[PDB]
């Protein structure tokens, strides 16, 4: 095989990651857990996390832009109208 | 000619060899490290020493006897050995030791001075001794919250915490006779030892049964101890073995022969009979293996254990042994049957028939504890004999197909896969 440009990544037995030590890890077999046998009610607390700590970041910018366009949505709609007839010919010519 | 049984109210159990030129005489307790507690755990390893001390041990020596204790999982034992005209002062010793003696041993000095012994002894076995340690945590996670979880050296975190009153407490408790079997082994007579025993008097703690508890279960699950500082790659594997006195107690043992051990810097070892040397061998995907078939009184495991130095293919040690093993249950031959029946009985035989007393004396007394017998050779073999490839594959389809495992690795073990890539090799894909 032809030489090979470095990476950040290796594969399994040389990852490229630091040496690993000091750290245990404990894991038990999914056929001797529960059947998931508690999803709602247990897992309800938990959830809204993308919301309760994540909803400003995206609920403000929303609000912002949605206002933004139901203002200029509702002008728009005055101006065609009969009533907004002078101001259309004052800011359209 | 058949091993004699006898019991007064203390069973006496002996062994005679003709051909033996030492003699064995100790007492056998039916409790280890599998009646402790996460927080006296040790304590068996501490007695032993304590057994094995200098002071003990001068004595003994004096006397031309030489001392020797094992700590096992369900059992404990305190040997002394002699010349066999020299059986009665082993006697003597043993009864000092475990009836006259108690704040003799059990003094600040020398408690203090074996519990520091110990201390170094456990740590340097968690610190070096690789395979031994990742043993020890196969059965920590196989059987987690369980008595057979508990290491038979003990832990440090509870060690350090062990004072004087933590021996004496376990003492009361598991040394009593209802316990308990002296055994003789080596070159003595029955009539000898009974009569010499039924010399004395006394009870010490009479009537008095040990304390119970919750029984052993396995659990799927899974220990790493990921060191990258370290050379190699250490791996122990097993499902939900046989209990000692299981009715497939040999068909486990003999289909852990099939897979046998491997040394890949043994020349005759590299030409067993063994196809997984065939798969193997090729890329050198290991520095040696162990298929084990371990029996306890409530549980066991039956797996390998490997060494390797080939850190990036872990995946295809694990992945082609346990393909062998998905083997068992379908398409096992006849002569790989055959031949396991041949070494298995070799097995035994270099276990049983060893010329070693202490050794004897350790097999002989956990027996007729557990059983209130000893099995021989010969009934041994004719079990053996009888096993056929059905009973493999009927063994193997309720042990081995599809079904969970414990596993426990330390070293550079980045390359040994998640737990269910392994788990899934149990099986293979059928129509
Ligand atoms: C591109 C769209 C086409 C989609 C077609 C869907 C494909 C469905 C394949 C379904 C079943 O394929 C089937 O899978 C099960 C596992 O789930 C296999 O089972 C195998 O593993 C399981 C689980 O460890 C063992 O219990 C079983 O004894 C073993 O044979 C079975 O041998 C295989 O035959």
């Amino acid at each position: 095989g032809p030489p090979s440009g470095k990476t950040y990544m290796g594969w399994w037995g040389h990852m490229g990651g630091p040496k690993q030590k000091g750290i245990t890890s404990y894991a038990v077999s999914p056929y001797a857990q529960k059947p998931l046998q508690g999803i709602f009610h247990n897992a309800v607390f938990n959830s809204f996390r993308r919301f309760k700590s994540q909803f400003l970041y995206v609920l403000i910018p929303a609000g912002i832009y949605w206002y933004w366009w139901k203002n200029g949505n509702e002008y728009n709609e005055f101006l065609y109208s009969k009533a907004g007839r002078e101001e259309l010919e004052r800011v359209n010519v | 000619a058949e091993v004699t049984q006898l019991s007064n109210g203390i069973v006496v159990a002996t062994e005679h060899n003709p051909s033996a030129h030492t003699a064995s005489v100790g007492v056998v307790f039916g409790s280890g490290a599998a009646n402790e507690n996460p927080y006296n755990n040790g304590v068996s390893n501490l007695w032993k020493n304590i057994f094995l001390s200098k002071e003990n041990s001068a004595v003994a020596a004096k006397e031309g006897l030489a001392l020797s204790s094992n700590i096992s999982r369900d059992f404990q034992s305190y040997i002394v050995s002699s010349l066999p005209g020299s059986t009665d002062k082993s006697l003597d010793f043993l009864n000092q030791s475990f009836i006259q003696q108690k704040a003799n041993l059990l003094s600040s000095s020398n408690f203090e001075a074996t519990k520091k012994s110990v201390l170094k002894q456990v740590q340097d076995f968690e610190d070096n001794d690789h395979p031994n340690r990742v043993l020890e945590h196969l059965h920590s996670t196989a059987f987690q919250n369980t008595p057979l979880s508990l290491p038979t050296r003990g832990t440090l975190e509870s060690l350090e915490n062990l004072v004087v009153a933590d021996l004496e407490s376990f003492a009361n408790n598991h040394f009593l006779n209802s316990n308990a079997v002296v055994v003789g082994t080596g070159n003595i007579k029955h009539e000898d030892l009974v009569n010499s025993i039924e010399s004395k008097n006394l009870s010490l703690q009479t009537g008095t049964k040990p304390v119970l508890k919750k029984k052993a279960a396995f659990l799927g699950s899974e220990v790493r101890l990921r060191d990258d500082t370290l050379p190699k790659a250490w791996i122990s594997l097993a499902v939900e073995g046989e209990p000692v006195n299981s009715p497939n107690y040999f068909v486990a043992k003999l289909a852990a022969q099939i897979f046998g051990s491997y040394n890949a810097f043994e020349p005759a070892s590299r030409l067993q009979g063994i196809k997984l040397l065939d798969n193997i061998q090729e890329y050198q995907l290991c520095d040696n293996f162990n298929h084990f078939s371990l029996s306890y009184k409530d549980s066991g495991l039956w797996g390998f254990s490997t060494a390797t130095r080939n850190v990036t293919m872990i995946d295809d040690l694990i992945h082609f042994t346990l393909k062998q093993w998905n083997r068992l249950t379908i398409s096992v031959t006849d002569t790989e049957v055959e031949r396991a029946k041949s070494l298995l009985k070799l097995q035994l035989g270099q276990l049983y028939e060893s010329g070693n007393p202490v050794n004897d004396a350790n097999l002989l007394g956990a027996e007729v504890l557990i059983k209130g017998s000893k099995l021989s050779l010969g009934e041994a073999f004719k079990k053996i004999d009888a096993i056929t490839v059905k009973d493999v594959k009927a063994w193997a389809g309720k042990r081995l197909w599809d079904q969970d495992i414990a596993i426990a690795g330390t070293g550079q073990i980045e390359g040994l896969l998640d737990y269910m890539r392994i788990r899934s090799d149990m099986s293979m894909m059928r129509w």
